[PDB]
């Protein structure tokens, strides 16, 4: 429901909804309307095979680095929408997603 | 991995949605199951998941209206939703879960917390 | 250890009596531990029985 506007060959920088208290395990997810989400980034910088290395995140060391996921060469296929799922030591089970990000180029 | 899903499109208000979604390939044993929802002009909402051992837990905000079931004897994932409102006519989706598990600290504390990880999706199906 | 990042809140209670209460904890809430070794302590111990 966030819209962001970059352009092409750019790095994009999306930053979540929520913000960081203690240690966190960061998820991070593509949604093309009409089609399935993808699983891109799990314990914050791990990548799946079949997710290109164009897509980046932020490690987890130490506290106070925001949680942004990183798009480098933006091509006509990144036009989705961009879901951070977040898990931390201190907010408990997280049962929601929080909010989405529109992204268009 | 592959999950194929498929529902009855449409039923009267307090009457039980039942999707069946079937799984191929590989065992049941080995992995953790779940349910995705998609209101249309709002975001994912999680309706729950399964466990191996038939326990699963609901949401706070759905008020525990929710039940995810399963039935090994066929080799499928089971959902039932009954007093249905129009604020649930959305896309479904279906997906397994990988607990992950993050250590921030002393494991013999209790100091760790379980993360799941969903990989592989079904196509989604549009019931009103 | 005390591994978990504690912050000095000053109250003020007083002329020149500052009462330094623990503010906001940030970071883990994370439990204070020791390591006694385990090896040494086998060992120690067992001198201890002799
Ligand atoms: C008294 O003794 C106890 C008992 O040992 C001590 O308790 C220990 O406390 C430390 C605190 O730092 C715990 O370390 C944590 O361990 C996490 C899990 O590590 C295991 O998994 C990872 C990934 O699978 C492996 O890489 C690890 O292996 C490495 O470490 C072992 C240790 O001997 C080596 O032998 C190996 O060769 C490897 O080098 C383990 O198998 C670990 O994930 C975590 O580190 C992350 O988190 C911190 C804080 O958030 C970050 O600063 C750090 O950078 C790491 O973040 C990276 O990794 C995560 C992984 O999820 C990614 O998501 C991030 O994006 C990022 O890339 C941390 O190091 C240790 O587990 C614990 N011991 C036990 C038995 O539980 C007390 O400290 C000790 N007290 C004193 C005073 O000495
Ligand atoms: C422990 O707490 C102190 C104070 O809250 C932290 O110091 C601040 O750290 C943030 C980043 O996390 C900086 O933006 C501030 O400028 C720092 N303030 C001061 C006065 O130093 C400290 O980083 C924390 N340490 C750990 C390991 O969590
Ligand atoms: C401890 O309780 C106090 C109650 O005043 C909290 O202080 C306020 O917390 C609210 C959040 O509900 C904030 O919106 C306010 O800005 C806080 N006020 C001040 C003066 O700090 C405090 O946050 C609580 N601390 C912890 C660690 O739970
Ligand atoms: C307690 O912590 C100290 C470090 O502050 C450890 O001492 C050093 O440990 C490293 C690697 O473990 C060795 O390479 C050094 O030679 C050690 N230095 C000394 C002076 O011993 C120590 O091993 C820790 N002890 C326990 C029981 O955890
Ligand atoms: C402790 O010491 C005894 C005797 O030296 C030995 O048999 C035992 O395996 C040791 N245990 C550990 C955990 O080191």
């Amino acid at each position: 429901v966030r819209p962001l506007s970059v352009a092409l060959g750019e790095t994009a920088r999306i930053s979540c909804g929520r913000q960081a208290l203690g240690s966190r395990a960061v998820q991070w997810y593509q949604h093309r309307p009409g089609q399935a989400p993808i699983l891109l980034i799990y314990n914050n910088q791990d990548r799946p095979s079949g997710i290109p290395e164009r897509f980046s995140g932020t490690p987890d060391i130490n506290f106070g680095t925001r949680a942004t996921l990183t798009i480098s060469g933006v091509e006509a296929g990144d036009e989705a929408d961009y879901y951070c799922h977040m898990w931390d030591s201190r907010s408990g089970f997280s049962w929601s997603f929080g909010g989405a990000t529109r992204l268009t180029v | 991995v592959q999950l194929q899903e498929s529902g009855p499109g449409l039923v009267k208000p307090s009457e039980t949605l039942s999707v069946t979604c079937s799984v191929s390939g590989d065992s049941m044993n080995n992995y953790y199951w779940t349910w995705i929802r998609q209101s249309p002009g709002k975001g994912l909402e999680w309706i729950g998941y399964i466990s191996d051992r038939e326990s699963a837990t609901y949401n706070p905000s759905l008020n525990s209206r929710v039940v995810i079931s399963r039935d090994t004897s066929k080799n499928q994932l089971s959902l039932k939703l009954n007093s249905v409102t129009p604020a649930d006519t959305a896309v479904y989706y279906c997906a397994t879960a990988r607990r992950g598990q993050r250590i921030y600290g002393v494991v013999s504390f209790g100091e760790f917390f379980y993360y799941y990880s969903m990989d592989v999706w079904g196509k989604g199906t549009t019931v009103t | 250890t005390r591994p978990n990042n504690n912050t000095r809140k000053s109250v003020r209670i007083g002329p020149g009596q500052w009462f330094y209460a623990t503010g906001e904890i940030i970071g883990d809430i994370r439990e204070a531990h020791c390591n006694i070794s385990r090896e040494t302590w086998n060992s120690t111990l067992i001198q201890v029985k002799e």
